[PDB]
């Protein structure tokens, strides 16, 4: 694997992230008799074993399958939400939300403020899997959040660990804007911690410091946190140098003051994601710390990201900004 | 026996290919001639004068207004406006079939449903010039209304989104126990999208109680439905998806009613989605911005939906030249009094631009808001601002 | 008489819906039974004995490739696969019927098609592997194939998004007064997207020569078809965009052969869409990465498309137990001849990551291009680069 | 209006936007039998007059109506050009291009790659109407850029005026690359000016100076170029200060080199754009210069973009990164 995984509110049991995720799902239909789940396979428990019960807990018509066709289950799920009941709608992949990208960026983020107030569909949260795989080459292993960045209207959200999915997705379905979830699927079974039986909620729009530092803020969001936390400890280790590491947690709208306090205290940043570069996230985040932190930025700002190509099968061990490339880049910027 | 899971069906051990029916296609249901006479006592619904009346008097209010509002574009004095001529009785037939609170989604041209719904000529006028009383905010271009008294979803301009969300809510309603119906206007020309496809199909399997209502007038802006379909219009398309279907003649406000009223019935009893094509004809333009012209009568004066709708007030003696005299100066009083108060108000305050973007202001997009209040201090005189609320 | 420009019918005067007829679909052409014997002499093709070994020995060539490549996967010595089980005679029926350069799109679980046109077992591998034989090189996931050779577009994931790429290419044919048509294959649960509806309707208003061919094994994955769709199948679709249809036995090649040979030479006479909905099952997992029991053989053991043929060339005296005994052994050392071989390959240089993005590489790119030389050359002992070409 | 236009290869004659358009398609007709027009509408000439007399020209079978189906219309030309032959889809309005979103950024932008150049729809070019038009509201504004910039494997492509508007046209039409041009509707009768008759090329990922200054780069693309002309005489008149003025033209690949130099001469940058700022084309470009440009850089590079919202109907005059905005970052920018 390109990275290791490393793990107040009652029990809790070791969950690995799809099983938070259930959690999740299960404590939300239990809490909100309105909700329901819907997409393609969810009905036996779905691909990745996201809603394994949920159908003989709580009903078929409340976990059920859809014909297959993404613009229908956003368009449907917008419409749910518009009477106001939960609607949790899945897509398979991040990879084929594509479909539904005129729902979501015409019609879900711009229902409330064009009909001023007068309708919404905020009960709408839609999660799909995210990000690479080892070999889902170019259609299961994309990372789509850029493309919605630049859509006011929507909240995008990406949990790194099981106890962050089920907090994130519980915050994501009771949050009154149509949120996106993307949940990193190499994590699925690879990531496990003790989690929460019982509801519990992670702030929107709040990043995390996860390891205090000095010397150099590192950000990235989903699995790359894993990855940068190991830079960290290697910047340490080979050049003493002390990082600050922070998940980002939620895309849009993103916690600017966060990010823009820690490198005014560090005076350097590098950002880091799966997503190619350009018209990547990172170009918001770079662009944003320039403006707010000009005087205290000691060097340019890297960004460490996916090249701008298709996400390819064989070549994927070359392609991901792994922990070597964030590792040079970060010594190259200490370096300046 | 075929054993396949995918369908139910015989053997059959000659190739034959099946070939579409469009020659002959689905027949059209009219209740009523031209000249306002019931063809077979049957199918008269013998609805009450007094909803007869309320059937004229909305789709010639509606055509006072369309006249008003299409001058008042064609000066400058609102951006935007599409007019309802021709198509008046398949708002209020189908309308008038439907309880107060079944939900409404539509596409832009059924005006004359919030019409019928008592929709005030204040509020129609509010959203068109985007003044002070729009409860949109001024946010929409004109005739995009909503309402959420009246159950009348915001229209948006991008055409069959509203299908699969139509069915969204239908499942909804299903589930909460409603006795509620969801019907979903859309014209022949949006049918091509992609989602309705979805919509039609998810309806079906997921069983809702939704009434389908394809506006079929002849043309989708500049395009001819030859160039839009080759199958039998929209209403072959319903069995396909195992929807029961019929077509209308959309300008005999009595087969619409009986038709959706029919459909509604049954939708709600059986969570079972229904398709209705009223065919039409639209007489005016496509829009302001539209010269129809450019690519195109007997409909306007031998086949209109509201001259029908006369002929049959006056053979009951429901109507003479006397009330159709002193209605016209009523209607057009109305009108105008709402028209000259719309003008009169002012835009709402300019901080309006970003609110109901989420629920909450983001931290973020409330700096970009002060950004424009200072930028407006000192650069005011440059902006519109006599205009604007506050 | 109804003037509407919309559709061509006559008034009724009657309300009724049309209701689908699910119960009793369209029926399932058959040519020989279960047992490999014909049921209407009138029906038979007669197609001569090579040409009936190569649709025997391609199906068998395919189920042993499968098997081979299935272990393969569940070894880790490639990433995925896809069988074809249960499906292998709608592919070569189909492709035995179509001139040897009309264009093929296809889903996924096509391979036999490719098969039958003599695609080299090094290629199938190639591709699978990853390998620098690989014409793709090694940019995709396993079973995703194509060959410009072989008029067969490169398979894609995302699904249905080849059906209207279909009808273009097909309307392009037209125009080139090419003598060919396009067929297009795809499931039954890919059938459900916008795509289809995208597809469906442009290729039947825009006169295009495309033959659509659905294998409807009844289930997407999970999904049994009683959630995909509510009409009767797939072909219940066509008459409603006014595409010509016919619904087949997908286990009998000749039935298979018949609707694809009629639908190509009528499809490319008369410049119109055909539309086969092939009826089969799915004896295999979805994929490598499903296990079909959490959600569900009689197919198998008494209704296998292979079986049914070879029961046929018993019965003209074409095959023999001692000829399938060496057919499975020359067919093993075939596949184990190109697996081997496959597997010895290295993979392409890491360098083709990022060709063909453009035609050209922009000079961005390129720079990162050579960010990652220089990162391989200081830190190349972390990749797994000996495995790589150059 | 909230711009004013202002004005070898042969006869030229006065064009105004619609008109070089028409012009361009004209030229790619007559010289290529393989080339057809298609999309809503097109037939009688389109909703912009782009297409007058195309098809009395040119025929029924080369400039024809498709059905209401923008997915259909891309997947349609995709088709087309995977046979060889010039597909000229047109949709109808930017803000609609979203339906065909899995078509242009799953399929048209990787057809090349992920077939390893055995098939490609290099000959599709997508033409579609763009950015503010004075009350076009939420769905007959939108400038759609950004969303696209993240998808390697197409070029976009945006001209200020109708000699620029027929090069980059024919440009993008004989690129071997899969491209969108977006025309500023705003500009189809407002912007008129001498353009030759024969055709003639302007090159793709090349960025024009259109005024050498030596204070301050400002970087716009389609009408926003004349916005920011005018702040550039707003500058010299009322600050003394010397502005180098720069249309983009192509939004990706973009040209990386002709901004950078200029930055590195003048040491400041403004960008702007009509897109929301959040996610939009400016971060990315703010970005690389800082990057690259580091050293040089004398002052936060400034973006001045529409608001994080949807285009509004009356607020327009108030949404618009107009003269004024742009001018006072300047100013500020300036007294850094
Ligand atoms: C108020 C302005 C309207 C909404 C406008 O933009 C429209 S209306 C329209 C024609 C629709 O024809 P139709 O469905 O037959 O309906 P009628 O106008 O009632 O005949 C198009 C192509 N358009 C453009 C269009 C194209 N594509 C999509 C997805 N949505 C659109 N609105
Ligand atoms: C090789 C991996 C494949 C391509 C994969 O990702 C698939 S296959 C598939 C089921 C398709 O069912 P189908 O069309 O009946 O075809 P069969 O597998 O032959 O029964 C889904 C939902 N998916 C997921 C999927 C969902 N949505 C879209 C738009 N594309 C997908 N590929
Ligand atoms: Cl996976
Ligand atoms: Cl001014
Ligand atoms: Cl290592
Ligand atoms: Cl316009
Ligand atoms: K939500
Ligand atoms: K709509
Ligand atoms: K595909
Ligand atoms: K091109
Ligand atoms: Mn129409
Ligand atoms: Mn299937």
């Amino acid at each position: 694997a390109h990275f290791t995984f490393q793990p107040e509110y009652g029990q809790t049991q070791k969950m690995n992230l799809f099983q938070s995720v259930t959690s999740a799902l299960d404590n939300s239909l239990a809490k909100d008799p309105t909700a329901v789940i819907f997409g393609e396979d969810v009905a036996f428990g779905g691909v990745f074993r996201c809603t394994v019960g949920l159908r003989d807990k709580y009903g078929k018509d409340r976990v059920f399958n859809t014909p297959l066709c993404e613009q229908g289950i956003v368009g449907f799920g917008i419409g749910i939400a518009v009477t106001g009941a939960t609607a949790i709608a899945e897509i398979q992949f991040a990879d084929y939300i594509f479909p539904a990208f005129d729902q979501i960026v015409n019609e879900a983020a711009k229902y409330r403020y064009r009909s001023g107030d007068l309708f919404n569909c905020g009960s709408l949260t839609i999660r799909s899997p995210w990000g690479c795989v080892g070999h889902g080459a170019l259609y299961h292993s994309q990372s789509p959040e850029a493309f919605f960045a630049h859509c006011p209207g929507i909240k995008v959200v990406i949990p790194r660990s099981p106890f962050q999915a089920k907090g994130l997705l519980l915050s994501c379905i009771e949050d009154k804007n149509p949120c996106i979830f993307f949940e990193p699927k190499i994590l699925y079974r690879a990531a496990a911690e003790e989690v929460p039986i019982e509801p519990y909620n992670i702030p929107l729009s709040q990043a995390e410091v996860i390891q205090e530092g000095s010397d150099v803020t590192l950000v990235a969001w989903g699995t790359q946190v894993h990855v940068i936390r190991e830079v960290a400890s290697m910047a340490k280790e080979k050049l003493g140098v002390s990082c600050e590491v922070i998940d980002l947690r939620t895309i849009i709208p993103w916690d600017v003051d966060t990010i823009c306090k820690s490198v005014i205290k560090t005076g350097r940043l590098l950002i880091s994601h799966e997503a190619p570069l350009t018209g990547g996230f990172a170009s918001e985040i770079s662009s944003t710390v320039q403006e707010e932190c000009f005087l205290n930025l000691e060097a340019p700002i890297s960004r460490v990201c996916g090249y701008d190509t298709p996400f390819p099968h064989i070549f994927e061990p070359f392609y991901i900004p792994d922990k070597w490339k964030c590792y040079d880049a970060l010594r190259k910027m200490i370096n300046y | 026996k075929p054993q396949f899971p995918g369908a139910s069906a015989e053997f059959i051990d000659k190739l034959e290919f099946i070939q579409p029916n469009v020659i002959s296609g689905i027949p059209i249901y009219r209740v009523m001639d031209r000249q306002g006479q019931i063809i077979n006592p049957s199918e008269d619904p013998h609805l009450p004068k007094e909803k007869v009346l309320k059937l004229y008097k909305s789709m010639t209010l509606l055509n006072t207004m369309d006249r008003i509002l299409y001058e008042s574009q064609r000066q400058g004095r609102i951006s935007f406006y599409m007019t309802n001529y021709g198509e008046e009785g398949t708002h209020v037939g189908s309308a008038a079939a439907l309880d107060n609170t079944d939900l409404v989604f539509g596409q832009y041209r059924e005006a004359g449903v919030l019409m019928y719904r008592d929709y005030p000529l204040e509020l129609f006028m509010a959203q068109c010039y985007g003044n002070i009383s729009d409860l949109g905010k001024g946010r929409q271009m004109p005739v995009h209304y909503g309402c959420k008294e009246r159950h009348f979803v915001t229209i948006s301009s991008p055409l069959a989104t509203q299908i699969p969300q139509a069915v969204g809510a239908a499942y909804a309603a299903k589930r909460a126990n409603a006795n509620r119906v969801v019907i979903c206007y859309f014209g022949e020309g949006a049918a091509s999208e992609g989602d309705a496809h979805a919509g039609f199909n998810f309806a079906a399997t997921l069983e809702c109680p939704i009434i389908f209502f394809c506006r079929n007038n002849g043309y989708a802006i500049s395009t001819p439905t030859s160039e839009q379909y080759r199958g039998d219009g929209i209403a072959a398309r319903g069995p396909g998806y195992g929807i029961m279907s019929i077509r209308v003649d959309g300008n005999d406000v009595f087969a619409v009613y009986n038709a959706t009223k029919e459909a509604r019935r049954r939708a709600v009893a059986e969570n079972q989605p229904f398709l209705i094509e009223a065919m039409t004809y639209r007489i005016g333009h496509h829009s302001t911005s539209d010269d129809s012209s450019a690519y195109r009568n007997y409909w306007d004066k031998q086949d209109h939906p509201i001259s029908r709708l006369r002929h049959y007030l006056l053979s009951q003696g429901w109507w003479d030249e006397e009330q159709e005299k002193a209605w016209r100066k009523q209607s057009r009083r109305k009108v105008m009094e709402a028209f000259e108060q719309a003008e009169r108000k002012p835009k709402p305050n300019p901080n309006l631009l970003f609110s109901d973007v989420y629920q909450e202001m983001p931290a973020q997009l409330r700096k970009q808001q002060e950004s424009l209040a200072r930028h407006l201090q000192t650069y005011g005189e440059h902006y519109p601002l006599d205009h604007f609320d506050k």
